[PDB]
């Protein structure tokens, strides 16, 4: 069977990890404890599908899973909390401090003593696994334990595992939005690290999903338990096709071709269109041409990046529920006939169509309604480079006068480990310039 | 009303590096230096106040001891016998030769004996009745942002790193509590000091070597001019002094790569800490000299607030980055590159030159 | 595995954590018999930062007292909660420093520190994983200057990695309460500005003005200052003990706060301060607290950061909250007053929000800034010294204890210093 190993990485993971898995255990049938009633009143099924969920004798069904961090402060709401008789007590989570915003700290002072419990938990869940099909990595940059333990752990694992997808879902630092005055460093040492061995690193703007959930949801004051229930449906949009039945299912490696043009641009954004409040469920047809466009518009992307400012490369389509193709083909030669919408000459086809029966769930005391079809754009487009630029102009200010030096040093880090990096980051802004170009 | 010499001496390969062909992959066009990559990606472009391409013995330019010699120590000597202060820095990882050029062999000197000796001959040509010369010397380490002096005798215990204060005269500047100077009259009594404390000086086999030093050197001559004037009456006591300081810095090096735990580790750390002050304070001294105002932070370390009194002010400052052509060091080059730039990297791209024969474009025009 | 060890010196700590442990106690429902009377179960998961077990589920906690005159440490013993403390951390001596910074270093303080340390190792060994340390002083006196940067340095060489979190009260500007403060007190910024991470400037002139403008008390006395104090302290160490959406420890706060090893000294604040009437017209949420918080007059340094520029603030909050709610209202200040903030930093701000408010109350929020109008303390000082050490008007009590003319130089050179590093971001660029 067919699997994929979900590593979750500092607070921004964790707290989306116990979002994904309260909609996987939802949507086949799985109570916290582990049980399946389901099998016990039909007589046994895959219905606990294994691409997520290992099973035991006994019936219970434990997730694969595994969920790092350095503070205990995080795990422990789950190993008290609702879900904690279906992890394995194995949550690998440090009996020390964080890493306090710190590449350095997180990279090698207090990551290396914990990597190779890391390591080895990860190599259990694997040898479990026949036909294991890449891994999904949820970090943020921003801090040391989603910079640095996954810069770590992602070179460990091209070394192990190697021909594996690695997948990424980064919590991209906002332009002006920030909760900390030193995201800047922490991300564009990542991407030099990264860069070479993650496949795909989708990302996400918290700025963006704090308007998505104003405009279109009506919610003016969200927390971080909505903006995750949305983060989740986009996972899960990914996954459908290695759980439910359909027919075009995408599976990891096809997101891996489609989408990554050359191997230094895979950087694309996400979104889902029918973000709509129980109100606004009612009075609206919800076609396959309606939620397209909406994939489209500017407003609805969750990377603050307007699109029309590049050029996409690529893009995926991932459609649920009743969906029929022929409504595809057609919202897709819509989108051709635009001119807001423009292509790269060297990707004539541009899109590409994945379709599922498993039409999604409502998890109980959200905001979202129950809808009939949904979509998961998954776009890989020039504009990004405006985001990187945005974020090198406030590393080349403040390290000029070498301010927040000592504290990475102090940790174990050369001063040109900073512009070494740097040239990195202004390496890529060129590449994404060039591929735009226009051929003769 | 300062500013900063900075040099950049590019070894050539050693015997072990010409049997392995250890390729090349630094450059020279005239005053400019490059890094092009063996993998034909990028190429590096640095810019430096003075070069010395000691590459190969044929070239026009080649850098000999005393081109660099007489181009970069040899005039803070004369402002010191004009009355003003120097300062040299001598930095570069183990491997490029940043011995070689400042203590040198027996047979190929280097600047400390190029530079004691020519100090020696121009005070002998200047002695007379009227003025007298007096020189004397001390020589202390940094450890761990911790003092220590390289010239007494390690007494009869485990250890006897004695530590050191410093403390802040307030005429004098800052200065080393209890520190021992010692006079000198020839290069053998120097050299005798030297090849002491040599023998003290913080080292330990790392990875990258069996001797690496861990501890910021310090080598200070004090020299006082005695001279005569009219009084109308006994002609007495004019008075001027100048510091000379040859300054020995360790080498980087990343612990992310290089695992290392423990002493090791705070080793690191600390020199790692003392170049970033070292590198600010180097930068707004450049800044200051160009008129802009400037806080210059001499007391976030133990050895800028120590050279505090021989960095800034009318005072004299030279920097010598010792760097190697191989591409197997080529990590460190770039990092020591970086480190000695002042102003700013050039970086472009470029596999365009290979033109299939004899630069077949003027053919083609 | 966050563990932090408290120290009180002199008679501004010693009466200041005694009231730290009357609201440590009182969160986490401990009685004064050291026993757990609570309802929640979150007031044991992290009991283990502040106070120690003992055998019949009793708590202690680690609290080390220091200082000169018993009759302070004889007070605590007889108050409230007095009977938890271990007794055996109640090192004292005699023979009073007297106002004098050289008999809390030099003479008394050295033949007494040595009993103090073996507390601290006694406690530092007992723990998992140690945080830093918290010490609660004065400048201005004896003991807590002398005898407290003498402390400092000694656990600095020994502890190197871990933070000293220091409360200081500063001397005020109008109004003394010691001739001498001056001197006592730039001989101790001379030690802690190289052998600290983060010292929080606390002005009693500033608590004052509190009290009376926007507490409306008439009478307050320093049982009620420091309930002020005891708030800010607790507030800063808030998600080590009690989970939340966004957490910030200690060092997660110094990397945010010191962008420069010698710019660690702070400017703090707590909201909602209110009357006991106008309660009932003010309503609790997120934006009335960051008003508050950045109102010149709610600040506790008696400084005025409209003189100068924030270089970079944290904002510590504790309730249930929207992180839109937060995230906005601390970019709009920055856009906003952006002459009030540095360019060259491109968000000045950070956060930090808890899910377990205080003992009654659905919402607060801590404001440490850090900020070039902290200057005016140090400059201030700087003239009280030169017009006093140019003449030796208070000399022959520190020389005749075993100092010199040099010492008083260093401190006011690195203090002159500090103030033109400073200001070199406080003007145009
Ligand atoms: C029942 C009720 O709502 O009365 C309030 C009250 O009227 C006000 C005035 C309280 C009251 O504040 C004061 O009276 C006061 C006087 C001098 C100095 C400081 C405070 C109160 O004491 C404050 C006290 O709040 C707390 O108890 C906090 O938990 C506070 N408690 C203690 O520290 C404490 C001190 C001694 C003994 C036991 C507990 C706290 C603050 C920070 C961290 C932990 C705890 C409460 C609810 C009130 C009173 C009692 C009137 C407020 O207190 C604070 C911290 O702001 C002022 O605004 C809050 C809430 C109210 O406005
Ligand atoms: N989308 C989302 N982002 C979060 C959440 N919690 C924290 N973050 C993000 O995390 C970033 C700050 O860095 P952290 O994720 O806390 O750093 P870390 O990976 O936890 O490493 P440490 O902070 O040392 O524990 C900010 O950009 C936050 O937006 C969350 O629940 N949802
Ligand atoms: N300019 C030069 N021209 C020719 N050969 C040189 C030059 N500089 C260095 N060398 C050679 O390279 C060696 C480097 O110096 P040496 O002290 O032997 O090793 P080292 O690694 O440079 N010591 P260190 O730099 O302190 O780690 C010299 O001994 C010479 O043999
Ligand atoms: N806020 C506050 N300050 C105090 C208190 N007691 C003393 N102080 C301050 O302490 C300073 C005097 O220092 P002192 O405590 O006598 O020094 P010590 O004798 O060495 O401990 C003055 O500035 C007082 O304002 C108190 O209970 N609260
Ligand atoms: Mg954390």
């Amino acid at each position: 069977m067919r699997e994929c190993i979900s590593i979750h990485v500092g607070q921004a993971g964790v707290q989306i990890g116990n979002a994904c898995w309260e909609l996987y255990c939802l949507e086949h049938g799985i109570q916290p404890d582990g049980q399946m009633p389901s099998d016990k009143t039909i007589g046994g099924g895959d219905d606990s599908f294994n691409t997520f969920f290992s099973e035991t004798g006994a019936g219970k069904h434990v997730p694969r899973a595994v969920f790092v961090d350095l503070e205990p402060t995080v795990i422990d709401e789950v190993r008290t909390g609702t879900y904690r008789q279906l992890f394995h007590p194995e949550q690998l989570i440090t009996g020390k401090e964080d890493a306090a915003n710190n590449y350095a700290r997180g990279h090698y002072t207090i990551g290396k003593e914990i990597i190779d419990l890391v390591l080895d938990r990860i190599r259990k869940l694997a040898d479990q696994c026949t036909g294991l099909q890449g891994f999904l990595v949820f970090h943020s940059f921003g801090g040391g334990t989603g910079s640095g333990f996954t810069s770590l752990l992602m070179e460990r694992l091209s070394v192990d595992y190697g021909k594996k997808s690695k997948l990424e879902f980064s919590i991209y630092p906002a332009p002006q939005v920030s909760t900390a005055v030193v995201e800047p460093y922490n991300s564009i040492l990542t991407t030099h690290t990264t860069l070479e061995h993650s496949d795909c690193a989708f990302m996400v703007d918290n700025e963006a999903i704090y308007d998505i959930c104003r405009r279109n949801l009506d919610i003016e004051r969200p927390t971080y338990t909505n903006l995750n229930r949305l983060i989740s449906q986009i996972v899960s949009s990914i996954t459908a096709s290695l759980r439910f039945d359909g027919a075009l299912n995408v599976d990891l490696t096809e997101f891996q071709t489609n989408l990554v043009p050359y191997p230094r641009i895979h950087f694309p954004l996400a979104t889902y269109a029918p973000v709509i409040s129980a109100e606004k469920a009612y009075h609206e047809q919800l076609s396959v041409a309606e939620i397209t466009n909406a994939c489209f518009e500017p407003a609805n992307q969750m990377v603050k990046c307007d699109p029309r400012h590049g050029k996409y490369m690529a893009c995926c389509l991932l459609y649920r529920g009743d969906v029929v193709p022929k409504d595809v083909n057609a919202a897709i030669a819509t989108i051709k006939t635009k001119r807001s919408i423009q292509f790269v000459d060297w990707c004539p086809t541009g899109f590409k169509v994945g379709i599922n029966y498993q039409p999604p769930t409502v998890v109980p005391g959200g905001d979202l309604a129950k809808v009939q079809r949904a979509v998961c754009m998954l776009s890989n487009t020039t504009a990004i480079a405006e985001a990187w630029a945005r974020l090198d102009h406030k590393f080349d200010l403040m390290y000029a006068k070498r301010a927040f030096v000592h504290w990475y040093v102090g940790e174990g880090m050369e001063e040109g480990e900073f512009s070494e990096a740097r040239e990195d980051m202004a390496a890529l802004e060129k590449d994404y310039e060039e591929v735009g170009v226009d051929s003769v | 009303n300062s500013q900063v010499t900075v040099a950049v001496r590019v070894r050539p390969f050693s015997k072990r590096e010409k049997t392995e062909k250890a390729s090349q992959v630094v450059f020279t066009n005239g005053e400019e230096i490059t890094v092009e990559h063996p993998d034909m990606k990028q190429v590096y472009s640095f810019i430096y106040d003075v070069s010395f391409w000691s590459f190969d013995e044929c070239h026009p330019g080649y850098a000999s001891q005393t081109t660099v010699y007489e181009t970069l120590a040899a005039p803070l000597l004369d402002r010191a016998f004009e009355g003003y202060n120097t300062c040299l820095f001598a930095y570069g990882q183990t491997g490029s030769g940043k011995s070689y050029t400042m203590m040198g062999l027996n047979e190929e000197p280097g600047i400390i004996p190029r530079f004691c000796e020519d100090l020696f001959a121009q005070i002998a040509k200047k002695q007379t009745s009227e003025v007298s010369y007096h020189l004397e010397m001390s020589f202390f380490e940094v450890y761990n942002e911790k003092i220590h002096d390289l010239l007494v005798c390690k007494g009869e215990n485990g250890q006897r790193k004695q530590p050191l204060r410093a403390r802040e005269h307030p005429v004098s500047g800052p200065y080393v509590e209890g520190l021992s100077m010692n006079v000198v009259s020839s290069y053998s009594d120097i050299q005798s000091w030297l090849e002491l404390g040599n023998k003290q000086r913080a080292t330990a086999a790392t990875g990258m070597n069996d001797k690496s030093s861990r501890s910021h050197s310090v080598f200070t001559l004090v020299m006082t001019q005695t001279k005569t004037e009219v009084v109308e009456g006994e002609e007495h006591d004019h008075r001027i002094t100048s510091r000379i300081n040859l300054v020995d810095l360790a080498g980087s090096e990343r612990c992310s790569t290089a695992h290392s735990s423990g002493q090791r580790l705070k080793e690191g750390v600390s020199i790692n800490k003392s170049l970033l002050t070292l590198g600010k304070v180097i930068s707004a001294l450049s800044e200051q000299a160009n008129g802009k105002r400037v806080f210059i932070p001499y007391r976030e370390s133990t050895l800028t607030w120590l050279l505090k009194e021989s960095l800034g002010g009318n005072s004299k400052t030279a920097m010598i980055a010792t760097v190697s052509p191989a591409a197997s060091n080529i990590e460190e080059t770039l990092s020591t590159l970086r480190y000695a730039t002042q102003a700013r990297l050039i970086v472009n791209i470029a596999k365009v030159n290979e033109d299939m024969n004899a630069k077949l474009i003027r053919e083609l025009k | 595995m966050r563990e932090i060890v408290h120290i009180q010196a002199g008679q501004c700590g010693n009466q200041i954590g005694a009231k730290f442990w009357e609201v440590i106690s009182d969160e986490h429902g401990i009685d004064p018999t050291g026993s757990y009377h609570g309802d929640s179960d979150l007031q044991l998961e992290r009991i283990n930062v502040y106070y120690n077990e003992a055998t019949g589920n009793k708590y202690v906690p680690r609290a080390i007292l220091v200082d000169l005159e018993p009759g302070t440490m004889d007070s605590v013993r007889s108050g409230p909660f007095g009977q938890i403390f271990r007794p055996d951390n109640f090192v004292f001596g005699q023979s009073g420093a007297g106002n004098n910074w050289a008999k809390g270093h030099y003479t008394e303080g050295a033949e007494l520190v040595d009993s103090v340390l073996d507390v601290v190792r006694k406690e530092s060994e007992s723990c998992d994983c140690l945080q830093g340390f918290q010490l609660t002083h004065s400048l201005g006196g004896g003991t807590g200057s002398g005898m407290g940067t003498l402390l400092i340095s000694k656990i600095r060489e020994e502890y190197p990695d871990r933070i000293m979190n220091t409360f200081s009260v500063m001397p005020s500007p109008k109004v003394s309460d010691t001739v001498v403060e001056p001197y006592n007190a730039t001989l101790s910024v001379h030690q802690l500005v190289e052998n600290t991470d983060e010292t929080y400037c606390i002005d009693n002139e500033a608590l004052y003005d509190i009290c009376f403008r926007t507490l409306k008390l008439t009478t307050p006395t320093y049982g009620d200052l420091n309930h002020l104090v005891s708030a800010t302290m607790s507030g800063v160490t808030t998600c080590l003990r009690f989970p939340g959406q966004l957490n910030a420890d200690l060092r997660k706060l110094a990397v945010n706060m010191v962008p420069f090893p010698r710019l660690h000294f702070f400017m703090p604040g707590f909201a909602p301060l209110t009357s006991r009437g106008s309660q009932q017209y003010r309503a609790l949420t997120v934006p009335e607290l960051t008003q508050q918080m950045f109102d010149s007059k709610n600040m506790m340094a008696a400084c005025d950061p409209r003189h100068g520029r924030y270089l970079t603030v944290a904002a510590i909050f504790r309730g249930r909250m929207s992180m839109k709610e937060v995230d906005e209202q601390m970019l709009n200040v920055q856009n906003k007053n952006s002459s009030y903030f540095v360019e060259w930093i491109p968000n000045n701000v950070k956060t930090a929000v808890c899910d377990i408010p205080p003992r009654g109350l659905k919402m607060s929020a801590t404001f440490i800034g850090n900020s070039t109008a902290i200057q005016e303390l140090f400059k201030r000082i700087s003239e009280q010294f030169t017009a006093m050490f140019r003449r030796k008007a208070f000399l022959h009590w520190y020389t005749g204890e075993g100092m010199d003319e040099m010492e008083f130089t260093e401190a006011e050179s690195n203090m002159n210093d500090l103030v033109s590093e400073y200001q070199q971001y406080q003007d145009a660029t």
